[PDB]
């Protein structure tokens, strides 16, 4: 039903940059700049996005480009990873893409 | 026993001499002998009066009393002349009380505290040391430089040597009798052990070549346990001595080899049933997960104990078979705390991978058991256990990387001792003094490596 | 300028799904064995180039992923949405690519 | 240099004695001394005949005899030998019909050269190799019935770090250090002046990253002929002059475990009419003929290791995880690759590298080899396919494992390298024969190191 990242909305419970619709996070550093960024509506699985709320999708990615302006990795290169499902290893069960940058990153999975 | 029963067993087993050993700070045993005459009713009322002024650590006066612990008589089996073991405690001389400094002592404040705060009835101990096994050792130190040489028949660089089956490296454990050359000095230590008190479970060859063995001794009880340990330490000394062989229990004697830990199991008691018994992650109850992050939250500070030598850091390494993270889990390998499995849940446990053979016994298990105490008070959550893959993969807080850090932790937290006057400020001061002596030595002195890698630049 | 995707664009020349503002191909070396990409109409160099103008398309995008997932029925095994930018990830089409990997289980994030 | 050159240069220089050179199937280069008196017009002209049934591969059922017939262009004053000696090096021709013996490499280097120009594709053929070698104090070797050893001691060794008799370079670390780290300064300095002294043209000379006295000595480019008559001398002057210095040298592949081995990287080049064929509008510079060369390198590769790979060290050295490049790709940037395009700053020195030989092969039998199977690749047009570079988005080949394995592939692809008379099949076979003749005898002996794994098991 409700994550963490649901409470984290209602701020019930380390916020980079919030919208009306997009809310961005800094928790355990993958990347020397490990970013992610979430829907305010919330969504279980990104197969089930809704027409009424896909308007904050593309948000997702200009509010990834002014932290990436603002995070100065906008230069190096970076990468937007959203994992679905099982075979993705989707573990908050919510709409998470993550913005990972500051080092060379590798292919886009390990053979 | 009591002291009727060591006045008869003076009788019966026509004893000449009575020893009485205690621990000091550091962890080596000290003994002084006296006749079996000397013995009698008001010894053990009154004790025999030392100085400690010579024993490290315990320095106007120091005019202290040795007080027998008529229940600790153990008949010694190395010495020609028949011979008594009584552990005796250190006492004040006039009020009568254990000495502050005094590390049985300090583990029967420990378990009185235990008791007085209601938690438990006993605490278990299930300590499982390693040793190495030598036949010729050499090391020296001066202006000219310093050196160390360690040789024996098991060891696999003497595969050429002139005097062939011998373990490889990281190889050793569970070989055949042959390539197993300590099979016979094992069951003679476990024979002796089992006269003396201890009750052996099994003994096995260690991973590590050149002669490293483990004799398993049944848990019992805190001060127990450690005098216990006491008694399995000067046992495989005097056999390995006996069979021409010497033993050391170092951390990490070589390099590129296994090093010798102790893995100590705990448990808790009250009224005969296993506080550490539940329905919570891998059979463990509520106090089992405060005792784990009370454990975890003072783990640098328990490193001054259960760690107190620098050798004992360099087998905490990354790598090498040797736990860092100071995470819970019944599966990962890379987790200081481990729960074994078990089949009745009376037998349920908490293992602790970190503390080294060099380790004081009473010292160690004095904190460990503090910890987990404070733990339990104060309601210290453990986290998430590290069981779980997040996508096929650094904030988990690592053991104490080196001694003076390790001293500098133990400095600034120091209330989960000083709790219930087990540790006093005095003997913990003192205990920082002497290890930072032998930091600062180890510190100062360069080394063999220091000269390969920084002699041509 | 323009790259090869604004040719597909232009079809002049393995078009999965057509629309004003996103277009689905499949990919001429499947890194995985359901792989689908993802490009939008307009012709926009870097995500970094992204104003809010076309940020309607990009959504667009998104939409047009989860319904390649459920016709391909790949959506209840799982997938991974990847879209690199720039010197890292291998950016060598200069155009914003999206990428659908799914089918088998996928490795970890990133090389590590 | 005609031969009243060769004449002339006996009588100004007072020379006493010709030594007459000439290269065996196993690459060690023969000689026979003759006085200068005897030496004369008709000796050009009709040579020594000499007895090579004693040479390796050179036997035969009919016992014939062959002939030395000198090549003036050759005539140098030996360096070393205390009397004034000429060295001629000499082509072994068969008696009566004056030809190339089939079996000898430097005719079946000239007769590569040859069809080279009777095809057409070129007129000149340039190879840039770079052997490397080790410089040891002593070395102790020897097998029996009751086993085997081998022992090898440098003052530069960085296991001498303790030996009684301190700057020496590590292990993997002896890639350009200071001058007292590196002990061999003199002795490459002297190397290169005696090469220059005998018409060799030095480039540079550097200690490499091998402990134990590891060092190259670059010599410029020539023609394929004329480059291996230098890789000869080479050979030849860095033996005599580390033992004038009380060294010893070796060319062996891989001498130690754990240290760089030695390779030989040669360079292509292809010239017609004054210009490069290399060039080009293609990858890194090349052109269609170079694609091609290198795909037809590719494609033979094994078939070539059995001529750039000759013994069993070779593969050693070959093994994946090292310097020594080991798989079947071209790239102007990666490491991995076996085949490297240098870049260079005009058209005209564009060339192709190739990294798997080794300085144990054959300098005439090895080029000759490369060579074939480049003109190959240029007639069958035989497209690499694409460079090796590594992208983060049909298996790539790699070269022979075992010198079995280059040995099989040698018999079975002949044909390329059998084109215009070049080889002749009883030249393979005889090749064949002594290699697996060493590959035998290496396989069937025990290894120290089985003693090591298997001799408690
Ligand atoms: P999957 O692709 O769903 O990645 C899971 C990520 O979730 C982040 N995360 C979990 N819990 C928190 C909290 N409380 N705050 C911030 N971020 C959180 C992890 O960092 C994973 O990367
Ligand atoms: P990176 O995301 O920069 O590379 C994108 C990958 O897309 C694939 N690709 C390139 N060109 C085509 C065409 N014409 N059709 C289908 N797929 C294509 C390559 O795998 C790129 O590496």
């Amino acid at each position: 039903e409700e994550t963490i990242f649901s409470k984290i909305i209602r701020r019930e419970i380390d916020i980079v940059y919030q919208d009306d619709l997009v809310t961005a996070f800094r928790i355990s550093p993958q990347a020397p700049t490990h970013i992610l960024i979430i829907p305010n509506i919330l969504i279980p699985t990104v197969n089930d996005v809704s027409a009424e709320h896909e308007q904050a999708l593309g948000r997702m990615i200009t509010v990834a480009a002014k932290i990436a302006e603002q995070e100065g990795i906008a230069e190096d290169g970076y990468r937007l990873i959203m994992n679905t499902n099982r075979h993705g290893g989707q573990e908050v069960y919510h709409i998470n893409m993550h913005l990972l940058g500051g080092r060379p990153l590798g292919p886009m999975l390990a053979h | 026993m009591s002291a009727e029963h060591v006045l008869t067993m003076l009788n019966e087993h026509e004893v000449k001499f009575v020893d009485l050993r205690f621990t000091d700070t550091k962890g080596k045993e000290q003994h002084v002998t006296i006749p079996a005459h000397q013995v009698n009713a008001e010894f053990f009322e009154e004790g025999k009066m030392f100085d400690g002024s010579s024993i490290g650590g315990w320095k106007n006066e120091s005019d202290m009393v040795l007080m027998p612990d008529a229940s600790t008589a153990v008949i010694d089996p190395f010495f020609a002349d028949s011979t008594l073991i009584i552990r005796c405690d250190i006492l004040e001389p006039g009020t009568l009380q254990g000495y502050d400094r005094d590390p049985r002592s300090i583990a029967k404040r420990a378990e009185d505290y235990l008791r007085s705060t209601g938690i438990a009835d006993t605490v278990l101990f299930g300590p499982e040391p390693e040793f190495f096994l030598f036949d010729d050792i050499r090391f020296g130190s001066s202006i000219s430089g310093s050196h160390v040489a360690i040789d024996d028949i098991e060891g696999a660089w003497n595969s050429s040597t002139q005097y062939g089956h011998r373990p490889a490296v990281k190889g050793g454990y569970f070989p055949v009798p042959p390539v197993d050359s300590a099979q016979d000095i094992r069951s003679e230590m476990c024979l002796v052990m089992e006269q003396m008190g201890l009750v052996v479970e099994a003994h096995h060859h260690e991973v590590a070549t050149a002669g490293q063995n483990e004799v398993a001794t049944r848990f019992n009880t805190m001060t127990k346990k450690a005098d216990e340990i006491q008694i399995y330490k000067y046992v495989v000394h005097n056999v390995a001595h006996r069979f021409g062989k010497t033993a050391t229990f170092m951390p990490k004697p070589m390099f590129g080899d296994n090093g010798s830990g102790m893995h100590c199991h705990m448990s808790l008691s009250k009224n005969g049933v296993n506080l550490f018994a539940g329905d919570k992650y891998a059979g463990l109850s509520e106090q089992a997960l405060y005792y784990i992050g009370g454990v975890i939250k003072h783990a640098k500070a328990i490193n001054a104990l259960a760690n107190p030598t620098t050798n004992s850091y360099k087998r905490l390494v990354p790598g090498y078979e040797a736990p860092v993270m100071l995470a819970y889990s019944a599966r990962n390998r890379s987790a200081s705390i481990r729960i074994p499995v078990v089949s009745s849940p009376k037998a349920r446990r908490i293992e602790v991978r970190f503390p080294d053979p060099a380790a004081n016994p009473y010292l160690c298990f004095a904190a460990l058991l503090m910890a987990g105490l404070d733990g339990i008070k104060n309601k210290i959550h453990p986290g998430e256990a590290m069981d779980k893959n997040l996508y096929d993969l650094k904030e988990i807080p690592q053991v104490a990387g080196s001694l003076e850090e390790a001293l500098n932790e133990l400095d600034l937290d120091r209330e989960f001792l000083k709790a219930g006057g087990v540790f006093t400020d005095e003997a913990i001061d003192a205990y920082i003094a002497l290890r930072r002596e032998e930091d600062d030595r180890v510190r100062m002195t360069p080394h063999p490596v220091e000269f390969e890698l920084y002699y041509s630049v």
